[PDB]
């Protein structure tokens, strides 16, 4: 999920938008 | 833009930046 | 605990501390 | 809602806890 | 609520949240 | 002290109130 | 992405997230 | 400038990106 | 160093940076 | 006090240092 | 004052504190 | 540079002023 994608691995600002409502 | 490690409160600060008025969910259990 | 006055990103920081691993949803008005 | 309440007036940690998953 | 690791500036941000108007002390040497 | 309780180990919001004035 | 309302240190936090390893310059008026 | 604009009005991430090195 | 305008949690962040391992006391008025 | 001064007017890092342990 | 490890967003928050109106550059590539 | 001086190693508030404009 988000922790794996963005903390453990590395993510872009675009990928962060995946978790917007 | 860039790709970096974003964890904990820094991750939710980034969600707030990116989503703002849309709102967001932070669900670390997945 | 004391009452809070929280705007912007500071609300998201508080939610983060309060909810921990449970995570949370941030849902502002329009 | 909670977002507006915490900013325009005040809110408690107990009210915040309602927004946890 | 929850239990998490709170360190450094994150620890004092949490003290501020929890204590607010009461005030607090941060004394890491102990 | 607080660093041992809350950073090195893990503490609750209730335990943090131990360091309020 | 959404538009931003950013004052003080919050602007510097946003620049940090936006620029990543590129870094950035913070240049306020007088 | 950007510092004043983001605070007195609003600004976008795309405008911010102009300040990256 | 420059003069500071610091409210809320931002004061606690500044105290944290200024005092380091010495720690500090945060004591707002009533 | 310092908390109110830094917020309603301005304060220096040197004034802040007085609150260190 | 003191000497501590300052990294990432914490480093730029410290630059903002120390530099303020002067402005600053954060150039991690060097 | 700054990351080496202040993150990897340890720096003072005075050394941070090296990166002011
Ligand atoms: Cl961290
Ligand atoms: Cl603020
Ligand atoms: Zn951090
Ligand atoms: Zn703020």
């Amino acid at each position: 999920g988000i922790v794996e994608q963005c903390c453990t691995s590395i993510c872009s600002l675009y990928q962060l938008e995946n978790y917007c409502n | 833009f860039v790709n970096q490690h974003l964890c904990g409160s820094h991750l939710v600060e980034a969600l707030y930046l990116v989503c703002g008025e849309r709102g967001f969910f932070y669900t670390p259990k997945t």
